[PDB]
This record gives C-alpha cells, sequence and structure tokens, in this order.
C-alpha cells in the first residue's frame, strides 16, 4: 500500500506538476520579454525620433 | 494614344542609411514606382520607393545598399508599379525569386503585363468551393479533405519530411476524374530554401514528367531578403493569370511560409516600424491576407486556384505568431507530428489537429460516401479519448485501462499502425481506406458510439 | 483644389487644405479615392485614404467635399452586399463585367431609378410633423415593411404629401415648412456615420435573445439589444456560431459586417442564405437574405476601411432601430479593426501605449459597443426599436490578456468564452462554462419567472454541478480514479451527461441546428431532476450500500432510461412543440417512476 501511494505521488508529480510549471515559466518569460522589453525599447526609440 | 515619355534619370541621392536610399529634388515622384538603380561601377539593381514626401523620395533597394556612393549612383524612375510579364508560355520553366529565368531559356514573351498585388475579387463574385482533389495521399482525401478552391496549409516543424511530402503531392496531384488540357497546372513557389533542397526539387520535378504542366519559382537563401517577399507574390499573380484569365486549374504550393515571415520581419525591422508579437510587424495579418486570400473560384470563370502552403513552427509551437495568423486566415490545417516521425511513420500526419473547415462541402453525394462525415467525426473524436486513456494508463498503470478504456487504447494503437501509415507513392482510393476506417470504428462497440447514429454506418455494408 | 504633399501607405498628407475641417470626406487624386481628415497641421492636413494608395503622385488633386463621412441610408439597402464605403458590390460587378473590384468607380450607394410601392400614412395636409415621425411606409419586398421616416432635425406643416404609387428616390414626398420656407424631403437620408443617430430615450431591455443554441440560450443568455463578445481563438470558427445566430435569432433584421473576414465566408453567406427559409406566423417561405445585409470587406480589401466598415454597419443597424425593428449586428474579427488602428496610428508616429495599440483604443471600442441598446424611438408612432451588438475579438495567440480582449471584457455585458480545449475535442459549440459569464441574468429574472420559475433553480444547480465537476476532475487527477466518493460519482455522472448532451449541439444536423427554448428547459429539468433523484437515493437507500454505494448498480438497472436521457437531444424540432413537450413529459415521468421503484426495491 505504501509503495503504491508513493509511486502514485511520484508519477503524478512528474506528469503534472513539472509538466505544468515549466510551461508557466516559459509563458512568463515570453510575456515579460516580448512585451515589456519590446515596448519599452519602442517607446524609447519613438521618443528619440521625436527629439530628432 | 498619349505621347510617351522616357523615364527620368536622377543623381541627387542625398543620404544612405541601412537598406534605404534617400533622394531629393525629385520632379513628380510616384508611390511604389519601381526604380532601377545604376551604381558608379556600372552594375544595376532595383528597388521600391516606400514613401513620397515633397521632392524627397525614400527608396529601399533590392540587392542591398553596399557599394553605393552619394555622388555617382544614378536612379531612374520607371513610373509604374512592379509588373510581372505573365504569359501562357511560362509553364514548364523555372524562375529566380524576382522572376528572372534560370532554366537556360529565353525570357518570357508576355501576352499581357499584369501588375502584381492585383485588386481583390468582388465578394459578390467569389463562389464557394465544391470539388475534391486527388492529391495522391490517402489520409488527406479520406479525412480532412481538400476542395478545388479551398486553401489549407501543412504544419510541420524543422527536420520533418514536409518538403518531400510536398514534392510527392505535386507529382501525384490530379483531379478526382470521377480534361488534361484544363487539368491541374501546378505553380511551385519556393520562398527561402537551401541549395540542396532546391536541387532536390529541380530533379524531382524534371524526372517526374510534370514539367509539361508545372512552373517553379525558386528563391534560395543566398538571394536578397527582399526578393523573397515578392516571390510568393509573383507566383500568385501567375496563378491568377493561368486560372482565371486562362482557365486551367492551379494548385499553388508555397514552401517555408515561415521564411516569408522572416523576410517580412527583417524588412519591417529595417523600416523601423511598429512591432507586433515577438517583434514581427503588426500588419503581417494584412500581408498574409494579401497572399492567402487569393485562391478561390471566381464565378464568371471556370478556373480555380487551390492553395496548399507549408509552414514551420519555429520553436515547434503552434502559438507562434506565424502559425497563429495562418490558422486565423487559412481555413483549416493539416498537422504533422514529430512523435509519429520518431515512430518511423513516413506520412507522420497527426489527425487530432488536422481539420478541414470546408470538408463539409467537399463531402456529399457527388463524391465520397453518405457515412464519410460520420466516420470522419468518429475517427476524429475517439482518437482524443484514446489518447486520454493512454495518459491515464501512464499516470496510474496498466490495470487502470478498464474494459472501455482498453478498447480506446487499442483503437488508438491500431489507428496509428494501419490507417495513418501509407506508401511513399500510395494512391489509396477513398472506399478501400474507408473500409478499414469503419473497421477501426468497429473495434469499439457498435452501440457505445455516442455521436454517430448506427443507421448512418448501417447504410454502408461490411464486405 | 488641394494637392498631395506626402504619401505613406494608407496615410497621406495634402497641402493647401486650410479650410478643411476634421473628419471631412475628401477626394484624392485623379481617381477620387475616399479620404477622411484625421490630423490637420498648418495649411496641410492628414488623410486616411480608405482606398488603396499605391500608384499616387505628388500634386495629385485633392478635392474637399465639405461633408463628414456619410451613408445613404434610404430604402433598398436590405438584402444587398455593400463595401465598407457603402458601395454596392453587385451593381459594380454588373456595370463593369470585370470581377475584380475597380479602383476609381463612383457607383452611388443606392440606385436612383428603382420604383418602390409607396404607402402614405395617416398624415394630412398642414399636420405638424416632427423629426423622426413616420409620415409613410414602403414595401421594399416581402417581410421588409420599410418605414420611410422624416430625417431628424426637421419639422413643419404638411404643405404637400405625395400620393400612393411607385416613386424614384429623386421624387419629393413631404414639403414641410417650419420657418416659412418650404423644404422638400426625398426618400434618401444621409447621416454622419461617426455621430450616433439620436434616440428619444434609452430603456432597460427585458427580452432575451433566443440564439437557438442550448448553451448560450440557458447558461449565458443575452437580452435583445445587449452587448456580447466572442473571443474565438484561431481554428474555433466562431463564424458558424455567428451565422447560426443570424439564421435563427428572433431579430427583425440582421446586419452582418466582417472586418478582416475571409472572402469565402461572405460567399458562403450570400450563397446559402437565400435558400434557407424562416417561418413567420403566416408560415410562407421567405429568405433570410431579405432580412440580412452584408457590409463586410474582405481581408484583401484595404485596412484603412475597417473603421468605415464597422461604423457604416452600426449606423445602418441604428437606422433600422429607429424604424421600430429589433436588429442585431455581428462584427466579425474586430481584432482586424484594432490592427487597422495600430497601422494608421503607427504612420502618424502616435506613441504606442501598449503592445503597439494606441492609447485611444478603449475609447473608440467603447463608443462602438455603447451605440447598442434598447431605445424608445423618436417621432410618431411611439416605436421602441433596439440594436444588438455581438462582436468578435480574436486573441493573438489565444491569450485573453490581449489588449483588445481586455478592453472588450471591461466594457462588455455578456461574454461567451471560446476555448481551444473543447474545439480540439470536436465539442462544436466550444463554449467554456467557467470563463463565460452573463451580466444580464438579473434583468431576465422576470421573463424566466413568467416563463418557468424552475429555470432559475435548475440553472444555478447546473452551474454548481459544473463547478463541482471541474473541482473533482482536478482532485482526481491529483490523486487518482480510486478512492472516489459514491456521491462524487453521482455528481460526475449526469455532469458528463450535461457535457455530452445539453452543452453540445452539432450545429450541422437538422435536430441540433435550432434548439427551441422549451425543449432546452425540458432537457435541463430532466438532468437536474435525475441528479436530485440520485441525491435522494444517496440520502436513503436502506443502508449506505443501497443508498450511494450501489449507484453503479442503479446505472446498470437504469441504463435504458439513462440512454433515453442522453438521446433526448437527438430528436428533431420538426416534430412540433406538442410532440416534444409530450415526449419530454413521458421521459421525465418514466425516469422518476423507474428510479423510485428501483429505489423502492431492496429499500
Amino acid at each position: 500500500l505504501t509503495l503504491d501511494e508513493a509511486i502514485k505521488t511520484t508519477n503524478r508529480r512528474v506528469n503534472a506538476l513539472e509538466n505544468v510549471v515549466k510551461p508557466r515559466l516559459e509563458n512568463t518569460i515570453t510575456y515579460i520579454k516580448g512585451e515589456l522589453d519590446e515596448l519599452e525599447r519602442e517607446d524609447f526609440f519613438r521618443l528619440k525620433k521625436i527629439q530628432g | 494614344e498619349g505621347t510617351l515619355e522616357v523615364a527620368m534619370e536622377y543623381r541627387t541621392v542625398t543620404g544612405v542609411a541601412g537598406p534605404l536610399v534617400i533622394l531629393d529634388k525629385v520632379k513628380g515622384p510616384k508611390y511604389y514606382e519601381i526604380v532601377n538603380i545604376r551604381l558608379g561601377d556600372g552594375t544595376m539593381r532595383r528597388g521600391q520607393v516606400l514613401e513620397v514626401d515633397g521632392e524627397k523620395a525614400v527608396v529601399q533597394v533590392f540587392e542591398g545598399t553596399s557599394g553605393i556612393d552619394n555622388k555617382f549612383t544614378t536612379v531612374q524612375f520607371t513610373g509604374e508599379v512592379l509588373k510581372t510579364p505573365v504569359s501562357l508560355d511560362m509553364l514548364g520553366r523555372i524562375f529566380n525569386g524576382s522572376g528572372k529565368p534560370i532554366d537556360n531559356g529565353p525570357p518570357i514573351l508576355p501576352e499581357a503585363y499584369l501588375d502584381i498585388s492585383g485588386s481583390s475579387i468582388n465578394p459578390s463574385e467569389r463562389t464557394y468551393p465544391e470539388e475534391m482533389i486527388q492529391t495522391g495521399i490517402s489520409t488527406i482525401d479520406v479525412m480532412n479533405s481538400i476542395a478545388r478552391g479551398q486553401k489549407i496549409p501543412l504544419f510541420s516543424a524543422a527536420g520533418l519530411p514536409h518538403n518531400e511530402i510536398a514534392a510527392q503531392i505535386c507529382r501525384q496531384a490530379g483531379l478526382v476524374k470521377r480534361g488534361e488540357e484544363d487539368n491541374f497546372a501546378i505553380v511551385f513557389a519556393a520562398m527561402g530554401v537551401n541549395m540542396e533542397t532546391a536541387q532536390f526539387f529541380k530533379r524531382d520535378f524534371e524526372e517526374n514528367g510534370s514539367m509539361e504542366r508545372v512552373t517553379l519559382f525558386l528563391n534560395l537563401a543566398n538571394d536578397p531578403t527582399i526578393e523573397r517577399i515578392i516571390t510568393p507574390r509573383i507566383a500568385l499573380t501567375t496563378a491568377e493569370y493561368l486560372a482565371y484569365e486562362c482557365g486551367k486549374h492551379v494548385l499553388v504550393i508555397l514552401t517555408d511560409m515561415s521564411s516569408y515571415a522572416d523576410a517580412l520581419r527583417e524588412v519591417s525591422a529595417a523600416r523601423e516600424e511598429v512591432p507586433g508579437r515577438r517583434g514581427y510587424p503588426g500588419y503581417m495579418y494584412t500581408d498574409l491576407a494579401q497572399i492567402y486570400e487569393r485562391a478561390g473560384r471566381i464565378e464568371g470563370r471556370k478556373g480555380s486556384i487551390t492553395q496548399i502552403p507549408i509552414l514551420t513552427m519555429p520553436n515547434d509551437d503552434i502559438t507562434h505568431p506565424t502559425p497563429d495568423l495562418t490558422g486565423y486566415i487559412t481555413e483549416g490545417q493539416i498537422y504533422i507530428d514529430r512523435q509519429l516521425q520518431n515512430r518511423q511513420i513516413y506520412p507522420p500526419i497527426n489527425v487530432l489537429p488536422s481539420l478541414s473547415r470546408l470538408m463539409k462541402s467537399a463531402i456529399g453525394e457527388g463524391m465520397t460516401r453518405r457515412d464519410h462525415s460520420d466516420v470522419s467525426n468518429q475517427l476524429y473524436a475517439n482518437y482524443a479519448i484514446g489518447k486520454d486513456v493512454q495518459a491515464m494508463k501512464a499516470v496510474v498503470g496498466e490495470e487502470a485501462l478498464s474494459s472501455e478504456d482498453l478498447l480506446y487504447l487499442e483503437f488508438l494503437d491500431k489507428f496509428e499502425r494501419k490507417f495513418v501509415a501509407q506508401g511513399a507513392y500510395d494512391s489509396r482510393n477513398i472506399f478501400q481506406s474507408l473500409d478499414l476506417a469503419w473497421t477501426l470504428l468497429r473495434i469499439f462497440p457498435r452501440e457505445l458510439l455516442h455521436r454517430i447514429p448506427g443507421k448512418t454506418l448501417d447504410q454502408y455494408y461490411s464486405r | 483644389y488641394g494637392y498631395v504633399r506626402k504619401v505613406s501607405g494608407p496615410v497621406v498628407i495634402a497641402d493647401g487644405m486650410n479650410g478643411a475641417a476634421m473628419y471631412e470626406l475628401v477626394r484624392v487624386g485623379h481617381d477620387n479615392l475616399i479620404g477622411e481628415i484625421i490630423r490637420l497641421e498648418g495649411d496641410s492636413a492628414t488623410i486616411q485614404v480608405y482606398e488603396e494608395t499605391a500608384g499616387l503622385m505628388v500634386n495629385d488633386p485633392v478635392l474637399r467635399t465639405h461633408k463628414p463621412l456619410s451613408v445613404e441610408l434610404g430604402p433598398g439597402i436590405l438584402g444587398n452586399i455593400f463595401d465598407g464605403i457603402q458601395r454596392p458590390l453587385k451593381t459594380i460587378a454588373i456595370r463593369s463585367g470585370d470581377v475584380y473590384i475597380p479602383r476609381g468607380v463612383s457607383v452611388p450607394a443606392l440606385d436612383k431609378d428603382t420604383l418602390w410601392e409607396f404607402q402614405p400614412k395617416k398624415i394630412g395636409e398642414g399636420d405638424l410633423l416632427t423629426g423622426g415621425d413616420l409620415y409613410a411606409t414602403v414595401f421594399e419586398n416581402s417581410l421588409m415593411q420599410h418605414h420611410v421616416a422624416l430625417p431628424p432635425d426637421a419639422m413643419g406643416k404638411v404643405t404637400y404629401v405625395a400620393p400612393a404609387g411607385q416613386y424614384s428616390l429623386k421624387d419629393t414626398v413631404l414639403e414641410l415648412e417650419f420657418q416659412g420656407v418650404k423644404k422638400s424631403f426625398t426618400m434618401l437620408q444621409a447621416w454622419p456615420v461617426r455621430t450616433p443617430r439620436p434616440v428619444s430615450s434609452k430603456l432597460a431591455a427585458d427580452t432575451p435573445l433566443l440564439t437557438g443554441q442550448r448553451v448560450l440560450d440557458a447558461l449565458f443568455p443575452s437580452v435583445l439589444g445587449g452587448t456580447c463578445a466572442i473571443p474565438g481563438a484561431f481554428g474555433c470558427g466562431k463564424t458558424v456560431i455567428s451565422q447560426a445566430l443570424s439564421k435563427y435569432s428572433n431579430s427583425d433584421t440582421v446586419v452582418y459586417v466582417g472586418c478582416g473576414e475571409r472572402g469565402n465566408e461572405m460567399a458562403e453567406v450570400l450563397m446559402d442564405f437565400p435558400q434557407l427559409t424562416m417561418t413567420l406566423p403566416d408560415g410562407r417561405e421567405e429568405s433570410v437574405m431579405k432580412r440580412t445585409t452584408l457590409v463586410a470587406n474582405t481581408s484583401n480589401m484595404p485596412v484603412a476601411a475597417r473603421e468605415a466598415s464597422i461604423y457604416t454597419g452600426i449606423t445602418i443597424a441604428e437606422y433600422f432601430r429607429d424604424m421600430g425593428y429589433n436588429v442585431s449586428m455581428m462584427a466579425d474579427s474586430t481584432s482586424r479593426w484594432a490592427e487597422a488602428l495600430r497601422e494608421i496610428s503607427g504612420r502618424l508616429a502616435e506613441m504606442p501605449a501598449d503592445s503597439g495599440y494606441p492609447a485611444y483604443l478603449a475609447a473608440r471600442l467603447a463608443s462602438f459597443y455603447e451605440r447598442a441598446g434598447k431605445v424608445k424611438c423618436l417621432g410618431g408612432p411611439e416605436r421602441t426599436g433596439s440594436v444588438t451588438i455581438v462582436g468578435a475579438v480574436s486573441p493573438p495567440g489565444g491569450d485573453f490578456s490581449d489588449p483588445v480582449t481586455s478592453a472588450t471584457l471591461s466594457i462588455v455585458q455578456v461574454f461567451w468564452g471560446l476555448d481551444k480545449k473543447l474545439a480540439q475535442r470536436k465539442h462544436f459549440p466550444s463554449v467554456n462554462w467557467l470563463i463565460s459569464y452573463s451580466k444580464y441574468s438579473t434583468a431576465l429574472e422576470s421573463f424566466y419567472e413568467q416563463f418557468d420559475p424552475d429555470f432559475i433553480n435548475i440553472r444555478t444547480k447546473a452551474r454548481e454541478v459544473l463547478q463541482r465537476e471541474d473541482d473533482l476532475n482536478e482532485i482526481v487527477q491529483l490523486v487518482g480514479k480510486d478512492a472516489l466518493a459514491e456521491g462524487d460519482k453521482i455528481t460526475l455522472e449526469t455532469a458528463k451527461l450535461l457535457r455530452e448532451d445539453y452543452l453540445a449541439q452539432n450545429a450541422f444536423t437538422p435536430y441540433d441546428k435550432f434548439c427551441p427554448f422549451y425543449k432546452s428547459v425540458w432537457m435541463m429539468r430532466n438532468i437536474i431532476h435525475f441528479y436530485n433523484l440520485a441525491n435522494q437515493a444517496v440520502e436513503k437507500g436502506a443502508g449506505m450500500d443501497g443508498q450511494k454505494i450501489t449507484y453503479t448498480l442503479i446505472k446498470h438497472r437504469l441504463g435504458d432510461l439513462f440512454y433515453r436521457l442522453v438521446s433526448q437531444k437527438f430528436e428533431d424540432p420538426a416534430e412540433g412543440e406538442p410532440a416534444l413537450v409530450a415526449k419530454f413529459k413521458k421521459l421525465h415521468e418514466d425516469l422518476t417512476a423507474g428510479f423510485r421503484a428501483l429505489e423502492d426495491e431492496t429499500r
């Protein structure tokens, strides 16, 4: 009984916890970079063009 | 006729920066006027004017701005938009990205010049598609079918045999025939391909004997990046001329739709424009629309254009901007699975996302069977349930698959084994394949089937 | 008059435009392309040339029309496909056989030569008419019953009324005189498209929009004149839902507009609507094509015209609203409109507030959605029309955090959440219950009570069952199929039945094409009543075994009745209301009797 419970917990972790958290980290990185950095750089460039 | 004017020649280039060449003191410019720049060394290259302001004109050359001097280069204003000399003789030849002949033949004698990026079809005049296509592959015609006028791409990441699949489709393409002069005249655009792949395409098309009816538009990666965007344009212009104003049906093939996207991103970044997702230009939806939204059946004419592009998920992610926009516009998709390729399946089509939005009209009484829709729905729905059963078995164990789950897993296994697989040149006809499709559907109980009514399949008879 | 100075894609710059005012229609170049002032600076000004700008030249003539964006909203627009600039597609194709859309054509919005049977109203000579008063009516065709109304901001005494008969649109009909001067009124009326047509008052709407789809009709209903949003990420094909609503809604008129919509879809619409018939109380065959107008311009059409398209669509909807009819408009892919705003604003170097979308995005989208509603019309008689807006916000990448989706969800009342999960599973409606929500539930309480008091309780119970099903699915995935409570088993059961039968419609089969409200209520009542009977059995079953543990045995012995429950959706509505209601009564009573007897057995 104990080995079945432990194996179920480990398999559930490997199949769900990491497999969901890693996409969460990837989506967070993608959103953070491709939105914040891109738009901040674009705003700075537009301001530079305005001054120019 | 109004008296003609020889094109003006300028030398007032007053600044060069990036891929853009600035001019001044221009007398009567024209927007998107094609210019053919001649350098001091005597070599020539083309380009387009991107903005017209006052007497200033901002031009983006094609071959690149290297080797241009502010006081020796000469710019000539042709005073017209870009035009491709479309003609019927263009069949059975090859062309560079810009359309220059590369088949060791004479330049095309045009029947009539047609400005590329031609006007749209009056939607009152556009008509729906109603004719299936015998591409030469089983799984496409059996499920997620194609209609003569329907656009649908092939989704396939890097390293997959999608190029070989496209070559097979092009060589095995043909009408259902359920004639030859009006038969499929295939146009094969090649946006940004490797030299080895280009040689493969040339050899496969020349040997297959399809050179009697096939035009290639090859554009290698070594070519200027801008020359890449105009390619899948020129190709569609020639397709429009051949189908609508010449009659014969066309099955346009575009390879590396992603390379076109990259070409756009690079050009947009050069132009310093507003970026959409992942740094791609914000108007790419428009500029894909202008490429995809041409295939169809204009009513007044018996021609038909059918579009089968090939994409490439960059990070093997369908959520990338290019596949996202495509799936928005392109009216369905055919999906290729990397895992199935790992399982050593030559046509690694994953049917779970492979859906044809216009298949409801491709099916009917003119072709296919009365149970085609129901069989397709069952083999599309039970596969997902079998995959869920496999996941549950993986997360619990072998005993988890109950008397019903085990049937779904066996259905999934036999489906991946027999139905999906096909020969490298297999013209498996629809009825013979639908027999084993119903066999797979009957692996599951003939009464547990929820969505399908038993009478629909009962119309068909085993053996 | 004026001449072009700078051209940059859709946005151009013209010099010598000193007298020009903002938002004034302007002719560009020799081809007289349409244009609307957006930014005026100095003697120069900025124009967003709706038509394609390729091939222009400096010093091309620019002619000021002195008038803002306007649509000829006279009679005859019904049943005709129009471009974003109201140009008639069919007339253009007939006049110029070239199927390709010409550039530089100036075909009028409505034909000046059509003869319409004109029916004057009870108006008399010298009567005091006011703005918005229906001085007459005209039959455009069967089931149209067009009502010619006096344009707003007009009044006077009837010095002349035209007699009944056929009339060209040039013909004057009313000759009202307010301040001595006698002005003539012709059939054609032009309204500044951007400005919202005036209403006497705005009133709360209490008439539910009957979509004919069980999930939207019951779980997330909408009121007539309400505002809705359908995300519909790539591949979901929301347009089938939109078309189903257009075919089977209770609206008096349909105004379908697609901005960025693919051309095939409009072909499909124009080819399939005329054959499809709707049954009125008279019962005669009639084509929804007469009831429907199409303002859509395809994706190949220039992007600058997206705004003009959507605003012309909504102003035509408003025009029909003032006529007393209840009209619904569907705005396919407003995300294309957002991209058009970004492209136009990008050229002007206007600062990108968020993800390239300009700052003034929420404002414009809010105005567009706010033109919807239920209003009391102006003039006499005392019409009460409405406009229903059901837009579409396609999420780039399928993330609802997108700016256009965010603003829409901020300003939308009822929201239907399309999800990729159900779409992949070929569910078909793909309307996720959790994300979708309706703010109109409180308003329609009176209608639900008068229709059926049970509806509120069964709806709440179904929502609770779905939420519990999601929670139990998560818990089981965490733990496993085993150690699953018998009560939890009964809850997951009939929730699977809900998902498989009630929440799903084929939408391409005769039975599931249109779901009448009464049969939807019957199916929901059957599901909830089976669930309640299961709860009662769990409560008392002569021991915990027979009560809940034997729920599997109950399913075995009640298999025929459960199959009847799951198959109740399969029946077609053509049987008629008495047949369906009798069958549903029989099914419910048989289920209750069998369950009670089996619960009586061994207990």
